[PDB]
């Protein structure tokens, strides 16, 4: 078919799909972000690289 | 310049695919046609 | 979509990955290759182009000379680099670079001027509003969930181990080794000649790389595994070529990755990765070594060989003192972990202060990146 | 749009000609030139120095037939000029100054052939533009696919060329000097065993008609020898022009078998199936499985009944067993080249590729190597 | 009871040379072709020869189908190769094979089955007392008499470059190219096709090889030479067939060997021989490179075209840094040079302890060749 979604499914190999599913299941970015303590601790840490660089 | 000296680039294959079908249409439809008549004849 | 979201682009020697800020997964992953035709082309009226880029280049492998624009983590052909970035922005992501900021990753130790070039062709041609450059291996530690530990990243172009203490890296203890997956592919092609099979062109190198990705593993003990292969024939696998031929590689499955631990096979002076990270730990202070042993994180494509973690742990425990405890950390998605770290770094509200403004670049020239980026 | 171009196919055996954009050629006629050899006694019948084409075929009793094209090479240029004049004026009835012409010739040919062809088509007929193309590329146009290896067998020469995605590999082009004329000569040689003797050039056409009518390619050679030795069911009867009746029998499947085993003619070269397989193996690794699935037959010599099954079986035997071999033989494969010519001649993007008359004037006849292929 | 001098047998593809140890020049030189008849023998009382071997087979080329037992330096027909070895031992040298040691040569990167089969068929059939296998390029540099240099041997079948510094050979810097005399003969046939001459049979392939040997040269400037050939007809030579027919080559004289420096004419994507030598040099360590720039050695029959040395010196000087001197060493008798070195290696009193003994072969099998010789 002429749709780019159908060609998107047609082109890419199986291992890329396997990796996409694997790292879509765990959702690492969401786990780092919406967890409050670690997220705002890196917030503060980046604050002191601003303080420290110049 | 040496790999594709003989042909022009950035041409759609759909044009060739259309023309082959157009020529096959005459075979399917069994068209009567004559050749181009000359201007000096006219 | 309502607000402009930054673009996270991870660009190594092997493949290029690109996605949006805060997303779980990158949208596009494709090999970093630019191909050009070599054979005479006589078919007028159909599709021919002077250069093929991306996955389309690897599709038509049989009529191209594949050419990697990034060599050993250093960009050596900038026109092909611009073509790769254009294909990344427009063909795959289909978003204009002028609306959104971009975030790039780069090797720890490198020529200085490369960063300047990465500045100059990013503001001048693509007209981005802002960018930032970050070290590749720090993002692995950020994505793993740890602010303190030593991380090894061995991509397709370069291997480097950096120790990070309290989320804030140590420059003097950074160790860089020029031994990566491409040299392993070349060694595998060289040792596959001894069985009779010959591979010489670029497409054959791609096929050999596929063979390496399919059937390789790291032995727990080299001598015992070699004697085991000397005993029986249970260590034989058959791979079917795109021609239709079948080859039986057999003994070479654990000899190709063993060059990572014994680089004397290639003739290089430097020794293996395990003593490299051991020396990187020993270059640090005594007080912080306890946290560094317990927080060792593996990352990069080359570190996906089966059995790499057990062999690495055994070697580094043999090197380490007996009273110290060793913990290796092997994420199941380590191959993309750097990009995941980038997605963390583009979502922090403090990171809005990190961006290099276009006006600042216009004021300070291409040398703004050394003072702005750490 | 404006004036249509001319498509002319000059094989070694028969000449074909028509207008571009047409389905089938208007004029199809053998490429022979005949001259009389006996005494002429009837005063007032008029004189005729040469007989060209089909007119020489009907009055072939009192002529010595001569072929201007031999093994794909033009040996006698005067007879080629006569054939081209007859084609332009008596068969198509068009002035050559108004039309561009597209010509066909073999892959590997001497340079002087192309140079003299360009000089003849510009100097005498005064055509405004002209072009030369390889016949098998035009066969791939006729098939309609972008990828495949194409094997064309005419009356003069057999050649295989593989093309992948519009790019043609020059080092994998194979040329073999085994064609229909050699098979006709071998049939003339093996018809001696039963007592029939054909010597003069008039009887060569009779032998060619016998070959076209009552020959077929055996699937298994030794089994057919056993069958023809056991019974008389394989014999067929043919009627000569003078009224005698001949009966071939065993020689029906021995003449076309010689393509697959050229040692019958004394040639050292390999068969057509091995030539196609070797030309495939000369290519790169990644395109071989595409070439296995798109083998195209072209030319009149491949019109024997049962050629496709024998070719598929032989190439299946030679190739690795894990892949599929399919042979694509269109029923109208005799005129495939000409059909491809039409498809090429009236493309919109092809109109910039004609060799202009001014370019020939300012460059000499050497311009055809820089353009064309 | 003096020890008898050993036998030196050089076997590249397409020519076999043999002689006694300690002599200046080989006793026997003959092509490595074997022919079999294809036509029917109708005269009764004729001799019954199944196979014509060697130089004799080149006398009656008209009635045989010539074949080569070696393809690209790999012996593809062992039972056929036994005929060449038997004819060498019994008819040319007419020596007893059980009485003298035999020294043999091969290409660098070959399958191990080649060496093992050579050792097995030398001990088991001809019953030699001792044997040895030596790499050809080391023998050529022995013949040149210098203990440090890079040598590029180009013979019918193979081209290979090895560097040696102070008696040490770097294994990772060895490069091998499958661009040789037979491919040039095939290309000469292909380009002689368009002049108007056609050669198809292998008996005509020998004639084309003779034409290549008699009338070829390498031009210093390729474009200027083509312009000169187009402008005037002074660069024309005539040759007589065995049939007896004057043919004129003209332009194709300097185009057949030019494919050595530009392999893209054949369709191969590999680099030229000059860039192969340069890449082999740059793969070595820094402190030896100057010496390797001063001791380039040419060897093999394919390097016997006039003007190869000047063209290669010019090209390497165009690639190398300007501050060094590039010297090309080409002895006049370089075609035999490999064999000459073997004789020297067969005459040293130090070498005599390192022959592969039959007794140790009896318990080590044919795998002792990998343990004993390089
Ligand atoms: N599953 C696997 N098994 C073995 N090797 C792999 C695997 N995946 C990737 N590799 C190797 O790693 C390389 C890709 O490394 P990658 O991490 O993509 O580099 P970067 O991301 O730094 O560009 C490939 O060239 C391949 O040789
Ligand atoms: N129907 C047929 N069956 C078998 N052989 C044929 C048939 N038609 C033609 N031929 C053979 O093919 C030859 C004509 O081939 P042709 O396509 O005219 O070659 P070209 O056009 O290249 O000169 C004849 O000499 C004859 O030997
Ligand atoms: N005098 C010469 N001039 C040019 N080329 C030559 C000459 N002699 C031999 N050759 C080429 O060199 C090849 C012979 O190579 P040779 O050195 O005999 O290989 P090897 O010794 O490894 O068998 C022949 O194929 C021929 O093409």
């Amino acid at each position: 078919e002429e749709d780019p979604e159908y060609l998107r499914l047609r082109n890419r190999a199986a291992d890329l799909r396997q990796d996409f599913n694997l790292m879509e299941q765990k959702k690492r970015v969401t786990m780092i972000l919406q967890s409050p303590s670690f997220r705002e601790e890196l917030e503060g840490l980046i604050q002191e690289q601003m303080k420290k660089g110049n | 310049a040496v790999p594709n000296l003989f042909v022009p680039l950035n041409t759609n294959p759909k044009e060739v695919q259309e023309m082959r079908n157009k020529i096959r249409e005459q075979n399917l439809q069994d068209i009567k046609t004559a050749g181009p008549q000359s201007q000096v004849l006219c | 979509d309502d607000d402009i979201a930054a673009l996270v682009v991870d660009n190594g020697s092997g493949m290029c990955k690109a996605g949006f800020a805060g997303d779980d997964a990158p949208r596009a992953v494709f090999p970093s290759i630019v191909g050009r035709p070599r054979h005479q082309g006589v078919m007028v009226g159909m599709g021919q182009k002077d250069s093929y880029v991306g996955d389309e280049a690897q599709s038509k492998r049989g009529i191209l000379t594949l050419k990697y624009p990034i060599e050993h983590g250093i960009v050596t052909n900038w026109d092909d680099m611009e073509k790769i970035w254009h294909h990344t922005f427009y063909n795959e992501l289909r978003v204009a670079p002028e609306e959104h900021p971009v975030l790039l990753t780069e090797a720890p130790l490198n020529p200085k001027a490369n960063r300047e070039k990465m500045t100059q062709i990013m503001f001048e041609t693509f007209n981005t509003p802002a960018m930032y450059v970050a070290i590749q291996a720090v993002l692995s530690l950020y994505a793993s969930g740890r602010t303190t530990g030593i991380v090894m990243d061995s991509g397709d172009g370069v291997t480097h181990t950096v120790p990070i203490y309290e989320g804030y890296a140590l420059p003097h203890a950074i160790l860089r080794l020029d031994l990566a997956g491409r040299d392993l592919t070349d060694y595998l092609m060289k040792i596959l000649t001894e069985r009779g099979y010959s591979f010489t062109t670029t497409a054959e190198r791609e096929i050999v790389r596929d063979i390496k990705e399919k059937l390789c593993y790291v032995a727990l003990d080299f001598e015992q595994e070699m004697a085991t292969a000397a005993s029986s024939s249970s260590l034989e696998k058959s791979y079917e070529l795109p021609d239709g031929q079948v080859i039986t590689i057999g003994n070479e499955r654990f000899r190709c990755p063993e060059a990572l631990f014994q680089p004397s096979f290639l003739g290089m002076e430097s020794c293996g990765i395990h003593e490299t990270t051991f020396n990187s730990i020993m270059k640090c202070d005594v007080d912080i070594r306890k946290d560094l042993y317990a927080n060792t994180v593996l990352s990069g494509g080359t570190t996906m060989y089966p059995g790499i973690a057990d062999r690495m742990q055994k070697e580094i425990t043999a090197l380490a003192p007996s009273t110290m405890k060793i913990k290796i950390i092997a994420p199941p998605e380590r191959k993309y972990s750097v990009w995941i770290g980038g997605s963390i770094l583009a979502s922090l509200s403090t990171f809005q202060q990190m961006w290099i403004s276009k006006q600042e670049y216009d004021e300070s020239g291409p040398s703004i990146v050394h003072r702005k980026c750490f």
